[PDB]
């Protein structure tokens, strides 16, 4: 149903959207009576960068699946690029977790169920990683679709990007850190500080560069086991092995019994959701 | 010699601004007999008014040091129709390969508006210096010539071309010196910039930027005279 | 800004010829008794409070030894100099932009409540060729509610350029903006004709009494007939006799922009560009 | 150097206002719907340290605004900054104008540092060439006067010095972070590209550095100017704080390499008038 | 016997502005004055044309001539060294003046104009008590006289000058002539006869001048010839203004030719010299 | 033609940039026979100095393409012997005027080394063109050329006037472009830069700015030797 609303959507321009609330705010299309959101990130680069930009940015029409945002659309204008937004009504997962504070650990398995099936889906059709996985980057709805967001479609935007934000929180990989081969299990392992991060609500152990050496030179920290199960604790330890060479890949974090145990419970998502909100 | 032997013997020149050799070079080119592309075409345009603008700021100088002389030896008068006499001759066989075979066979309708547009051309650099009957009869083949230019361009090209506002242009300046006409040239720059202000959305940006260093100059022309 | 500055500047011999010095660059310089200690201290005051690109820059005040003031060194000629000296001649656009700078700065002067009282063409410098600079503050002042109470004092400098009512000595201070007002006017007329106005009178005093009694205007007539109409109306109705007649540097600012929108540009008609 | 709103007018958007009074001017102004005390006391370093800066190379600045939204009005300038022009039009400068440059900026920090004033953030964005001849140094939101734990850094860390990379030290600003700074500037307009333009992280590259692996490499300048520059630029990048030069050196340096460098390319004789 | 003049001759002594120097392939004592000006420098070399016509103007009661060049940016023109001086410290040193030696300096400047007149006919347009000069050999001669009309119209802008002697049927651009010579020889004469100026503004100075009759002396103080004298000298209408004729007939005239006075002693007594 | 008619036509032709123009109407005049005046001899000598620098640009050009394509057609090389032999043409005929009359006619010693440093120059540019025996032949000229007209103007003549020191600067040219001596040619610049700055301080205003206007060339090419 997503497809046949956008084929009722035509071409977009600057004029006919209105403002209503790199940066990222929300329009909504007058005549359909639809809700989009645009992304804003401001550069200064040489007009042929941003030819070869928006050419590399036009294959995202091809991305479609029940795990990945919807893609819109992309225009240069008053010297930025804006790139139109399918928009997500409960927002990520920052503000839940500022919202709530802590998660029920049957969401934490479906969405990293969810997780899992994206990346397993960008491998499988556009072979690529996402290599900006966080809880800013995921996005779930009052329909209870959980889906991902915010990857290096175009190398050449990277390159761009790279001069940019400062970075209070790493979720940095440490063998792209040093400077060697990286693969899907830097994202496991970006994956793995993420999850972790939005189960606790904090960061267990400060200037980003002292951080950075941390995570270079310390082992990852561990949960206590009398919390929670001790399959969840084997589940995230599998995710947080240092050398990528033994850490598992997605084969078997989709063998892994704790996914098939959350793929095994109903959980209804958008009733609870529902009573957060009201 | 060869036409492309010439042809690059004439980029050649005119990257050495040896304009004079290089025209040499196209005038044997297009008597080679063959209708020539939109480089060629630009080469000859490009030469050729080169060579009418030098001596044509050579006729400026000498007709002002004449008309101050005229308010003490014919020198300066003589040297003056010397030069006159220069650029006759240039103009004339310039035009004389036009009418020749260049304006017949330009089958292609851009071909035959730049062509027209660079005959009327050459016409108003020959009444630049005209007097007698000779003004009138080259003013009104001028006018005539202009006049199917800017219908045949009208016709089958958009608004923005380039070469369309350059014609427009060089039909204001037409007007006010040599057809004594101001407000019809002032209406006919206004018209054209308005309507290319209209129609300026449907160029890329190169094009968009040939038509800014047009519409720049045609402002500051407009700002000149009225 | 303020301070003393110290033996870092250097000095080159014990109305001089040359006083460039060279402190964080190239700079300039000028040159025991109070009366210069008092003209010091006001020419220091007003410098403080100079800020804008049209005015020189002033950076630093030292005290000991010889009695000096410190400022960047210009790159070019003073006016005058550029006038009447080399006569360059200079386009209209590029002569209404000198007019347009001098009115903006000038109108900032007035605007900060600083009275010049001594703008000359010797004083105008074109630095570089494109910007001109205002300065020679040592006798400029500041107005105020007791400005009247204390009586002026005598110019000493070349009496082409004052008004009337200065010459006329009539009350304690006729100095006041309609005086720079004039004071532009004329600075306008040399712009425009190129030389020195009452050219056909070789006797100073002669145009004391001559201006001083309303006798003599400058001629209208040398102004050149492609100058536009409305800056020869400003000249005109700038430096009339009645004080209350010359208009303030606001309206003038706006009567040059309107005439800058509404210039010519350059010479010939503008053919076909080789593209 | 109190100024009313009325007489000041926006007239066009560049953040950056291109205002008017007496004359084009640029004005920064604050868009804060609630500003809160530490915007103030930052507003007022601005405020006093950019009283205290008369010279010819830097952004020269007239007054404030205080009511309504919070603003500073300084003097418009012409042209574009050393960003554009290098990155982002390439505009092929020839070599005397790069060391004319560099001496002008070196002149205006030197006489910065006379002051003593730490600007802490310079860069290509903050270097404005004036009509495309003179240099101005202006955005002084993040300098301060040496006279506390100091506040975290916020611009991109390319320019940046390596000890507040590795921020071991309380306040690791000085005299040598400006120098480093100021060598990242002359690695940049003398070649033309970025530094470490092969590599697209940002994390990377603030571990690197920090560490110590990083280093700009002088493979790609250019031979045809003597080795004086190849020298220089190697001494004033240097990661120690006890061996970057002081700036009067590397003026002197400058000015001699500069009695000796001619502009001629052949043999001129006669000038044909 | 001099030849052409050039700087590095000239070694500065003192200072009479004037300086004194000397010409080291002369040995003479050499008196330096120099004037600033600008102007374009075709026109100086006019200047310097004009003024080669002052080799042939001479006469015992005119300052000889030596030469002039121009250089450093400044025009020099030379002048034989005067050792008495001129009036003005003359007046300064002694107060007031003999009325005897009013008569000498009054045969000399009659003498010294009728000559200019008769072989250049040439006014002088400056008669001041500054300008009129003695020495030790009791001399007394001119200089400083108006010859290169476009050196009047270069330095016409400034002369300080706050006190004027010019005559009122010059201020109107009427005819001039030598009445306003005389008439300006009169007040000099007045002036240090009575040593001071016996009635401030340079303004309200020439307004007395134009619309006020000239003052008269009290007759117990100096002779009936010489208050004639002076009465016909301050005539304001130059045509009932008595010429040069009448002047050279006058009764004081007469008197102080037949006087033999010690003018010479009177002054080195006054200097207090030996030679 | 009248002769002063003929310089008053080079003079009109000079403020009308008609370079070849006036050099005919000089070739006419100075085959009248008499001699010339000083301002007639720097007008000639800035003219053949504008025509033959103009074909030497071009050669110049043409020898980068040529060395450039020679790393396909003989038309670059062609075009670079035509105009090789225009430039030989236009220099014999200077020197032939000049070894016809000039030198003959030249009695004092500033139009000896004038005329001197001419055919001197020409045989400098005729050796730039030529390769070869006769290319050594015509430096040999050139040589015995520069040391008659620097020993003429060292014997009679002082340092610091301009026609002296362009001809040592002309030297030092020649010495470091032809014959390979960047040593004689620094020590020949700096000795006439010694000598000129001992001397200038005996000259007037005007003369003292004409010769710092190539003490400043002569600072700035031993700066590029250096
Ligand atoms: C520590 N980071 S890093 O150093 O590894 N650098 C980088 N990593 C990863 C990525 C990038 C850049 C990136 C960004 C910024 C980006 C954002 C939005 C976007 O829209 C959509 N997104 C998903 C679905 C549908 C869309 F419409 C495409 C984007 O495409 C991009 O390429 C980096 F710079
Ligand atoms: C209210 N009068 S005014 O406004 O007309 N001013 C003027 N009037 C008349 C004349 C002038 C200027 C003047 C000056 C001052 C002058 C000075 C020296 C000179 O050399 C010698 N002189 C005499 C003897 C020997 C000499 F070597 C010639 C000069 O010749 C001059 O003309 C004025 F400025």
């Amino acid at each position: 149903a997503f497809l046949t609303q956008k084929q009722k959507v035509g071409e977009l321009k600057d004029d006919d959207f209105e403002k209503i609330s790199g940066v990222v705010f929300k329009v909504s299309h007058k005549p359909s009576g639809l809700v989009m959101a645009r992304k804003l990130i401001h550069l200064e680069i040489k007009p042929a960068i941003r030819n070869q930009i928006i050419r590399e940015l036009q294959v995202l029409h091809e991305c479609n699946s029940p795990y990945i945002v919807g893609f819109y659309g992309a225009f240069y204008s008053d010297g930025e690029i804006s790139i139109c937004m399918e928009h997500m009504d409960g927002g990520s997962l920052d503000q839940v977790l500022k919202k709530a504070g802590r998660i029920p650990e049957q969401i934490l398995g479906k969405v990293s169920i969810a997780v899992i099936k994206g990346l397993t889906y960008l491998r499988e059709k556009h072979k690529i990683m996402h290599r900006d996985v966080k809880p800013s980057n995921i996005l779930v709805n009052s329909r209870g679709e959980i889906k991902l967001c915010d990857f290096g479609v175009s190398g050449q935007l990277i390159d761009a990007m790279a001069n940019a934000f400062v970075g209070t929180r790493s979720y940095m990989s440490p063998e792209r850190l040093q400077g060697t081969h990286y693969s899907v299990q830097s994202d496991i392992w970006s994956m793995g500080l993420s999850l972790v991060e939005m189960a606790v609500g904090r960061y267990p152990i400060m200037a980003i560069f002292e951080l950075l050496d941390y995570i270079v030179n310390e082992p990852p920290p561990k949960l206590p086991s009398g919390v929670f199960s001790l399959e969840f604790q084997d589940f995230v330890n599998k995710c947080l092995i240092k050398n990528p060479a033994e850490r598992a890949d997605l084969k078997q974090l989709m063998v892994h019994a704790f996914i098939k145990r959350s793929d095994a419970e109903e959980v209804d998502f958008a009733g609870w959701l529902c009573s957060t909100i009201g | 010699m060869e036409r492309a032997s010439l042809i690059q013997k004439a980029k050649l020149a005119e990257q050495a601004e040896r304009y004079e050799d290089m025209a040499a070079f196209m005038k044997g080119a297009v008597e080679k007999g063959e209708e020539l592309s939109c480089e060629e075409r630009n080469l000859l345009s490009v030469a050729y008014k080169n060579v009418v603008g030098g001596q044509r700021a050579a006729w400026r100088v000498l007709s002002s040091i004449e008309q101050k002389s005229n308010e003490k030896g014919p020198e300066v008068r003589e040297y003056r129709e010397k030069v006159e006499t220069e650029l006759q001759g240039v103009c004339d066989t310039v035009l004389g390969l036009l009418d020749s075979h260049l304006i017949k066979e330009a089958g292609d309708a851009e071909s035959r508006v730049f062509y027209l547009k660079m005959k009327g051309d050459y016409y108003r650099y020959l009444a630049e210096v005209a007097t007698g009957d000779d003004k009138k009869r080259i003013i009104d083949s001028a006018r005539s010539a202009y006049q199917e230019a800017m219908d045949i361009s009208k016709k089958e090209m958009p608004p923005t071309n380039p070469i369309r506002l350059g014609l427009a242009l060089n039909f204001s300046v037409f007007h006010y010196e040599i057809a004594n006409s101001p407000e019809e040239a002032i209406s006919l720059a206004k018209t054209t910039f308005d309507e290319a202000m209209a129609d300026l959305h449907t160029l890329s940006e190169d094009s968009y930027k040939d038509s800014t260093l047009i519409m720049q100059l045609l402002r500051d022309n407009l700002t000149l005279w009225t | 800004d303020w301070e003393i500055e110290a033996s870092e500047v250097m000095l080159s011999t014990r109305f001089g010829t040359v006083y460039k010095g060279k402190w964080h660059g190239d700079v300039a310089v000028k040159i025991p008794t109070p009366e210069q200690f008092q003209a010091f201290r006001n020419e220091v005051a007003v410098l403080r409070k100079t800020r804008h690109v049209n005015i020189l820059l002033f950076m630093g005040y030292m005290t000991k030894d010889n009695l000096a003031i410190v400022t960047q060194w210009c790159e070019g000629s003073s006016l005058y100099k550029h006038l009447h000296v080399q006569e360059t001649k200079f386009q209209m656009f590029q002569l209404i932009d000198i007019a347009r700078q001098t009115a903006q700065g000038m109108d900032y002067l007035h605007a900060k409540n600083i009275i010049h009282r001594d703008m000359k063409s010797n004083n105008i410098f074109l630095h570089e060729g494109l910007t001109v600079k205002i300065g020679d503050f040592g006798l400029a002042t500041v107005k105020s509610r007791w400005s009247g109470s204390q009586q002026v004092e005598q110019p000493t400098g070349s009496v082409l350029w004052m008004a009337p009512e200065v010459i006329r000595m009539q009350d304690n201070n006729p100095f006041s903006f309609q005086s720079d007002v004039y004071s532009y006017g004329i600075v306008l007329y040399e712009l425009m004709t190129g030389e020195l106005p009452y050219s056909h009178i070789n006797n100073r005093d002669q145009i004391i009494f001559m201006v001083g009694r309303g006798y003599a205007s400058p001629d209208l007539s040398k102004l050149y007939k492609n100058c536009p109409k409305a800056m020869k109306r400003l000249v005109a109705d700038c430096v009339k006799k009645v004080k209350e007649e010359r208009p303030l540097f606001p309206q003038i600012l706006s009567s040059i922009e309107l005439l800058q929108h509404s210039l010519p540009k350059i010479n010939r008609s503008a053919s076909e560009p080789s593209l």
